[PDB]
């Protein structure tokens, strides 16, 4: 269930409180640039499909799809940042936690160890 | 203009020229008439040239770069340090080839030089460019295609290790 149980996470809620102390997904973001284009590309096949000019019929509703993907998609994008920052947070506190479970290997250099040579020929 | 050093070129020997018989040597009249109708406006147009070159005088340099730590001296997952290491390392393999390439062109034009006698006359050629060889050969061979600093340093301390037990015994 991974972070699905995780404690004090409020029920059907899109983006808790603590989301706000991450930084704003760009309104130039290429990830919801990609977004408009999915929208213009579903007003181009609706154009398509109830055969009327594709490229013309319609500009507000082309325009409509568009906004809608892209407000949708900016909200989108925040919670996908929320959550990528919560699992980096819980990570990084767990390993903090368990420094027996996490050590940290002596660092040697490439010419104390030793690896063997496999000839090519 | 190159280094007489890095490639050396035996004094030339040119032996005196000494007529015996009557009959005009063609050679020398035709060298006079080749250096007549094509040296001198060769080199009439090869001084032009230079004029204008002197006119627009400019230099270019030669990049040097510094010494890096080597990949010896480095972490285990430290790929920055890896990278600069191996990047030395790719630099120095080059220098090395081209090394290899200049006692070459020595051996070949002592291969010429020599005409019959070069068998007996191209002897430290030929000591010099089996020395570089070996170094060569036993510094960057059977590497792989995939080659890369890690690999002789492999080769090099399996080397250590063979020569190790070697003195051992």
């Amino acid at each position: 269930t991974m972070m699905s149980g995780r404690p004090g996470r409020v029920p059907l809620q899109f983006l808790p409180n603590e989301a706000r102390s991450l930084p704003p997904p760009k309104l130039t973001d290429p990830r919801l640039v990609y977004m408009g284009f999915l929208g213009y590309c579903s007003g181009l096949i609706d154009n398509a499909i109830r055969r009327r000019p594709v490229v013309s019929a319609g500009l507000h509703r082309q325009l409509l799809y568009v906004t809608s993907f892209v407000f949708f998609g900016y909200y989108l994008l925040k919670r996908q940042d929320y959550m990528y920052a919560l699992r980096d947070h819980d990570m990084f506190a767990y390993v903090k936690s368990h420094p027996e479970d996490f050590p940290e290997k002596d660092k040697k250099t490439y010419g104390e160890i030793l690896e063997e040579f496999h000839p090519v020929r | 203009s190159w280094d007489k050093d890095v490639y050396p070129e035996p004094p030339r020997r040119t032996p005196a020229p000494a007529p015996q018989t009557s009959l005009p040597n063609p050679v020398t009249y035709l060298t006079k008439i080749f250096d007549l109708l094509v040296d001198r406006p060769v080199t009439l147009a090869r001084e032009f040239i230079e004029q204008q070159h002197a006119k627009n005088r400019y230099y270019y340099y030669h990049r040097e770069f510094r010494r890096v730590p080597d990949i010896t001296e480095c972490e285990e997952k430290d790929i920055l340090c890896m990278f600069e290491a191996e990047m030395q390392w790719r630099r120095d393999y080059k220098v090395d080839q081209e090394i290899v390439n200049i006692i070459q062109e020595r051996l070949k034009a002592c291969q010429q030089r020599e005409g019959e006698s070069y068998r007996q006359n191209c002897a430290k050629e030929l000591e010099q460019f089996t020395q570089v060889s070996k170094a060569f050969q036993d510094r960057y061979s059977d590497l792989g295609a995939h080659y890369s600093a890690r690999k002789c340093l492999a080769k090099q301390k399996q080397r250590m290790l063979a020569e190790r037990k070697a003195a051992k015994e």
